[PDB]
């Protein structure tokens, strides 16, 4: 029994929850209502697979969900939506004012009195599974709640279960595009959190999405259900290893041992290679070869960072459908030999192959064409450094006037935290700066039997 | 009676475990139900080296499957030769070792490995006169390398005279499917030099090589790469379980094939493979044989013999064919390759003929060889390992699970070791100093 | 490093009470540095003969002609072995031989106290050597252990606890060794023998055709030696360490000797096989010595 | 340790032997050698006379006299075979002059040691060249003496 707990905070994560659940029930065949038809025609099956659903006496079929958010709107959008009897009607949503893009007031003020029900409803969640993989946190850096809520929940979790791996799924603020003016204050005071406390944080930029989307799908016009979608079919090919039988399966132990060289690198990035519009999905093969390519070119990068200026250290691949493991072999061994991809000397290796024969669906009303293969990358590299270093100008910029800081003293909170937050960003990107440079020359290679 | 456990760990060895039992019940004639339905009478003379016999006339295999995840063995259940096997051989547990070579060696293994041994020695009582093991693992991998190196320690430990044997599918030079895989391959090289009598060397490069070239095949797959490594394991073991004209057990190749008992890593190879559509241009015969059987592109170790030199070779036939042509053509590659055999070894070619042959196979041949060229895997794995171990690459999760840096190095230590030991007998002369 | 300088020695052992009280004969002869022996059922065809770098005929007690006195023998190795150990290199001594032979005699001596083996003479000399040389300037340390092998086994003697197996090692730069093996300091060679006889209580040994008393297992008795030097200055260091090995060996077996089944053939052939490599590694040794 | 039994048990009685020798040039195993030379102190102190044959020079004889190109175990069986009828012959059936089993060991081993002859059937030929050829007394006893033959 492979089993794991899915947790949306803040209106990043419980938007990105929505399209999740939607995709979910459509590769299981649930209808919106929590019936099954599929067992009851065929007379039974596995089709109820418990990884992210619990089957009840009466056949109904309720998600390992918790939503959480401060705001009552976003959750009585869902509360009154199509998906209204999918979850169970205890939500956890606070009838009281939100964090308003503050840390303090998530962390110290308003996230007491709301943090108990989340933790007994997890608890409660858990003692349903037996040999439970896993949480995957889904929040965006930024917003208020989305990084001080977040955070104490990663706190509490870390001392309660320990053990369980606590993977994480952020939205950055972007270089250029932002919506709101103290996302670089929320940055560099939840980063120590997740530093320490996440097994893996998994790290996507808008602006990525935006760039892809209007090249490769042909819309001018994009909105955060698109965003959402893209989102959700990643973390589909994440856990469809733990779901459908394949030839490789990789499961969400595997990931860390071969995507962590160090407790305080645990930065990958992202890519889906098979994004296109269903008029172009026509004149073109997409063989195994074509997507492999197409996942390391830096126009596909879902954060707006270039790999070509940095070293790549780990890469997890995990591709899905009509997928022999020759064609995979092949193109590792062509790109292997290209020059503009650089390997770090201490990882010769440097790959992780999984191959999944479940293909991936199609969401009516969506945009990605129905396709044969699929692949999604992992990459763990240097480059990201670069992505932190830009933010970090405007916080020093916003902090050697103490611009805006009134706000989060006035919640409880004192000015040493900012300094010290400074400091421990100031740190994680010396390790990468560390790791990314080559052995120095063994200190070795002595004479010997010169007789 | 010579009786053979089997055992088999994790996904890759699970994989090969079920097409060869799917092959040698093709061979005995068992049906997938388990019951008799073969033609000739031989088939039933020595089934009990493999099987044993139920109630109703109906044959089960000795089969003991392991892992730490429950995949594999629901994927092996929901199988055309799912039901053949006996429910309580399943072992398994949950949340496997995960690429981690101490999770399976040191914490998750040492759980399952009590349960493992009581089944083990469940079956291992029961047979007439125990000849040796088998174990079919991985050694990439977490729960296959570590439980695997456990299980061979344990049982070596409670039964020290019997014969055990192991086919171990090496990492590769270029295609890799894990970042690990060095320190695992490592960690598990240093129990399999002290615990096996027998060990023979796998490598998936070599048989994509030989899909791809000799076989011609546009697609291969896993199940042919396992078809491959099955008919090898059946040819092995064909003298204990048909007649012929010169038998050679399982006993007789560890002595003939092993000079020193550090030096025991083979290299396996199968003959003949005409590709279909190419049956009706190439004649059969035993030269035929003979030819193919020692070509450098037709082994599944991925070394080129050219590079060292043969200790011994071990050819046994199968077949109704002539004793004079035989010893000839092994005189023959003996004296016309004399530069890649050793010297100090007057003759080093056991021969031995079986006289039932394959299904639907004239004849056929299997090659066991022993030579220094096997060093350079080895040499290729250290000159990985260094280069991750110096920085310390992955190190935090191996330390997690309770393992003293001591331990990593007390390996590369002995692998090199073994590399300058086959390196001694390497040069083509030793004199003058 | 040094040349591999290995003695090869052979002594004759006088009667026990029961070949005296059958009417045996001699059958070695020695000459300058060649022994040869004889046949009593095949006395027609010629004596087989060996040589070696040391013949001692301590056959006839009261003999005063060539007799191999245990201070001449002493005098020969243990003399010479020690300067080299106080040289800050390390020294090993193996003893063989089949119940009766004689090996323990040479090893330890009479117990009256007034003919030494090689080991009193051995620890007396560096226990007296030290007591009657160490200054305000320096300082001596010396510790013993004492370990079995056993089936390829390494078991503890010194330690009463329950005998279970220990796990050999390879510390990177000090080299091999065993966990857990007990280490004890020593004053005197009284201190030597109560260990040692405490030890060897704890050896084991099964009865056979041949003895009553028989060794199925190999003892290492390790000597650890340690000088340190306090010079005119603040840095006090250890000038070097060295190690003294006495070692036991197990008589090689033949079942055309030994009949017993089960357990004992298979020590007997664990015994062979560790007797065997032992003479592999010694030779090529000597040929190392050799060449240059 | 049969024949070690054997003559402490019975003593007086002959014991014969025909035994394959390793070939010269190929063989079946790697450890032959260790076998053969701890097998000759027990063929020397205990049997009475020893025959020994090879593979090798049966294989020439049958690719020469009997135009047979892949013999096998079976035609070199048999050729053993006839030799031991050859030896065994005169104690069954009736004969002008007839050898004992002791007459061999009395005429042909000078001293204890030297026990070691070797044997030759003369007249190994194939039907189709049974003709075309007398096969006289003669003509076999010179066979017998010619190296090849052997
Ligand atoms: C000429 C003919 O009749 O067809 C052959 C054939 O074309 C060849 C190419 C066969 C064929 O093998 C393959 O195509 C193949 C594919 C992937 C991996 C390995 C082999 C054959 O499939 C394999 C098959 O072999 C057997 O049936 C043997 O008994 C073999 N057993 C199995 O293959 C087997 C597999 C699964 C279940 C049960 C049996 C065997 C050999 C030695 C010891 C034990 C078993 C045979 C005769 C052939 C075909 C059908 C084309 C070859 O295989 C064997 C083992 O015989 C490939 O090299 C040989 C040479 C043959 O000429
Ligand atoms: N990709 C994507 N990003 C979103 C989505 N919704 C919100 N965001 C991001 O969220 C950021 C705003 O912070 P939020 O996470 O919404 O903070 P919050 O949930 O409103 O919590 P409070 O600030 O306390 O009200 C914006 O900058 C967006 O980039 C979405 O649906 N998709
Ligand atoms: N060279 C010698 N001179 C005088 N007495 C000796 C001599 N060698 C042995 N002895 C004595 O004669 C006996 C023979 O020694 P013994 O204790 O039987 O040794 P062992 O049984 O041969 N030892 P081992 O080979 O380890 O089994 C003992 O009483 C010795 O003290
Ligand atoms: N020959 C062969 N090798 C395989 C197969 N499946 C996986 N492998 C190899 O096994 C390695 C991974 O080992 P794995 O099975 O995960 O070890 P485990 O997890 O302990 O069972 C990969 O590098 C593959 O090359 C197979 O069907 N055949
Ligand atoms: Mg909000």
């Amino acid at each position: 029994m492979r089993e794991c707990i899915s947790i949306h905070v803040g209106q990043a994560g419980v938007q990105i929850g929505n399209a999740c659940w939607e995709l979910y029930c459509l590769e299981h065949g649930i209808q919106p209502d929590g019936q099954m038809p599929s067992d009851k025609t065929i007379g039974g099956g596995d089709d109820s697979f418990n990884t992210f659903f619990s089957e009840t006496g009466a056949g109904k079929h309720v998600p390992r969900a918790v939503f959480v958010d401060l705001e009552p709107t976003v959750i009585d959008e869902v509360r009154t939506g199509t998906y209204r009897q999918l979850f169970h009607p205890e939500q956890l949503i606070t009838g009281k004012e939100d964090a308003a893009n503050n840390y303090a007031r998530g962390h110290y003020t308003i996230g007491k009195e709301i943090i108990d029900l989340v933790l007994d409803r997890i608890r409660k969640l858990a003692d349903q599974c037996t040999g439970l993989q896993g949480f995957l946190v889904f929040h965006s850096f930024g917003g208020g709640t989305g990084s001080g809520f977040t955070s104490l929940l990663m706190e509490r979790l870390s001392v309660d279960y320990g053990k369980k791996s606590k993977l994480e799924f952020s939205i950055y603020p972007a270089p250029q595009v932002s919506t709101a003016v103290v996302e670089p204050y929320n940055s560099i005071l939840t980063t120590h959190t997740t530093l320490e406390h996440s097994d893996c944080a998994f790290m996507v930029d808008n602006e990525a999405i935006y760039d892809i989307c209007r090249r490769n799908l042909d819309i001018e016009r994009p909105t955060y259900t698109n965003l959402n979608r893209l989102i959700s079919q990643i973390v589909s090919s994440i856990t469809a290893s733990l779901r459908f039988d394949g030839a490789l399966n990789v499961d969400l132990t595997e990931f860390q041992t071969n995507l962590v060289p160090y407790p305080r690198i645990h930065f990958p990035l992202a890519t889906y290679a098979p994004v296109i519009s269903a008029e172009k999905a026509y004149h073109e093969q997409l063989s195994v070869a074509e997507i492999t390519n197409a996942c390391f070119e830096p126009a596909n990068q879902m954060v707006k960072c270039d790999p070509r200026h940095g070293k790549y250290m780990a890469c997890c691949l995990l591709y899905r459908g009509d997928v022999v493991p020759k064609d995979v072999n092949a193109a590792i061994a062509t790109i292997k030999t290209k020059r503009s991809i650089q390997f770090v000397d201490w990882c010769p290796t440097g790959f992780k192959v999984g191959i999944n024969y479940q293909p991936p669906t199609v969401v009516p009303g969506g945009d990605l064409a129905k396709v044969q293969r699929a692949v999604c990358m992992l990459s763990n590299t240097t480059a990201i450094a670069e992505a932190w270093a830009r933010l970090d100008h405007k916080f020093d910029l916003m902090y050697a006037k103490r611009a805006f800081v009134h706000w989060y003293v006035g919640e409880g909170m004192e000015e040493g935290e900012f300094s010290e937050a400074r400091e421990d960003m100031a740190a994680l990107e010396k390790d990468y700066e560390e790791v990314g440079v080559d052995s120095v020359e063994g200190e070795g290679e002595e004479e010997g039997e010169e007789y | 009676m010579r009786e053979i456990v089997h055992i088999q760990a994790g996904q890759c060895g699970n994989q090969i475990g079920a097409k060869f039992w799917e092959v040698i019940s093709d061979e005995h004639g068992i049906d997938p139900t388990g019951s008799y339905h073969g033609d000739s009478d031989l088939q039933l003379e020595r089934i009990n080296v493999y099987y044993n016999e139920a109630t109703g006339n109906k044959y089960v295999p000795r089969a003991i499957l392991v892992d730490l995840e429950p995949g594999t063995m629901d994927s092996v259940r929901s199988g055309p030769f799912g039901q053949i096997f006996r429910p309580d051989n399943f072992v398994f547990g949950q949340s496997g070792a995960g690429n981690n070579w101490a999770k399976g060696h040191y914490t998750e293994g040492a759980e399952l490995v009590d349960s493992v041994l009581d089944v083990v020695r469940k079956e291992s009582e029961s047979c007439d006169c125990l000849q040796g093991f088998q174990l079919t693992h991985s050694l990439g991998g977490g729960t296959g390398s570590g439980m695997g190196t456990l299980l061979i320690s344990k049982i070596r430990e409670e039964y020290p005279d019997r014969i055990m044997n192991t086919f171990s599918v090496m990492p590769s030079p270029k295609v890799s499917d894990t970042v690990v895989e060095p320190y695992n391959a490592t960690l598990s090289v240093h129990q399999l030099v002290e615990n096996t009598d027998e060990t023979y060397c796998i490598d998936n490069e070599a048989l994509y090589d030989i899909c791809f070239r000799t076989l011609k095949l546009t697609t291969p797959t896993y199940g042919d790469l396992n078809h491959l490594v099955s008919a090898t394991m059946s040819g092995v073991t064909t003298c204990l379980r048909f007649p012929g004209q010169l038998n050679a057990d399982l006993r007789k190749l560890a002595v003939n094939m092993v000079p020193f008992p550090r030096l025991h890593f083979f290299m396996p190879g199968f003959a003949p493979l005409t590709s279909r559509g190419s049956q009706q241009y190439r004649a059969l015969t035993v030269p035929e044989l003979t030819q193919q059987m020692f070509d450098s592109k037709n082994m599944m170790a991925a070394c080129d013999p050219r590079h060292g030199r043969y200790l011994t070779v071990a050819a046994i036939f199968r077949g109704r064919m002539s004793m004079k042509e035989v010893d000839e053509q092994m005189l023959n590659v003996q004296n016309k390759n004399s530069s890649y055999f050793v010297e100090w070894i007057p003759n080093n070619v056991k021969t031995a003929v079986c006289d039932i042959p394959p299904r639907g196979l004239k004849m056929s041949a299997t090659f066991i060889g022993n030579s220094t060229a096997i060093q350079e895997l080895f040499k290729r794995i250290s000159e990985q390992f260094t280069a991750m171990f110096r920085r310390k690459a992955f190190l935090h999760w191996y330390t997690g699970e309770g393992m003293d840096e001591m331990e990593f190095t007390e390996a590369e230590s002995n692998m090199n070791d073994l590399v300058s030991e086959y390196q001694q007998y390497q040069d083509a002369t030793a004199d003058e100093q | 490093m040094a040349g591999a300088s290995v003695k090869v020695a052979v002594r004759v052992r006088p009667f026990n009470s029961r070949e005296m009280s059958r009417d045996s004969k001699c059958i070695i002869q020695m000459s300058g540095s060649t022994t040869t022996i004889v046949n009593p059922k095949q006395p027609k065809e010629t004596p087989k003969s060996f040589s070696f770098d040391y013949s001692y005929w301590s056959h006839t007690s009261p003999e005063d002609i060539n007799y191999a006195s245990q201070k001449q023998v002493y005098r020969d190795i243990g003399e010479e072995m020690l300067q080299h150990a106080f040289e800050g290199y390390n020294v090993c001594i193996f003893a063989y031989g089949q119940t009766g032979a004689g090996k323990s005699y040479t090893m330890m001596g009479k117990q009256e106290k007034d003919q030494q083996g090689i080991i009193p003479q051995l620890c007396e000399d560096l226990f007296s050597r030290i007591n009657d040389t160490t200054n305000d300037n320096m300082s001596y340390s010396v510790e013993v252990s004492y370990m079995e092998i056993y089936c390829e086994r390494v078991r503890d003697l010194l330690n009463p606890k329950n005998k279970g197996n220990l796990r050999v090692r390879e510390h990177p730069l000090l080299g091999p060794y065993v966990e857990d093996l007990s280490k004890l300091a020593v004053t005197s060679y009284n201190d030597i023998q109560d260990l040692m006889d405490s030890g060897n209580k704890a050896r084991t040994v099964a009865a056979t055709n041949m003895n009553e008393t028989s060794s199925r297992s190999h003892a290492v008795f390790n000597i650890i030696f340690t000088q340190k030097r306090h010079d005119a200055e603040t840095n006090i260091t250890t000038e070097k360490v060295s190690k003294i090995s006495l070692v036991d060996l197990a008589g090689s077996e033949r079942a055309d000797s030994t009949g017993a089944k089960g357990t004992r053939l298979k020590e007997g052939a664990n015994i062979n096989k560790s007797l065997t490599t032992l003479g592999k590694v010694i030779s090529a040794l000597a040929e190392m010595d050799s060449g240059p």
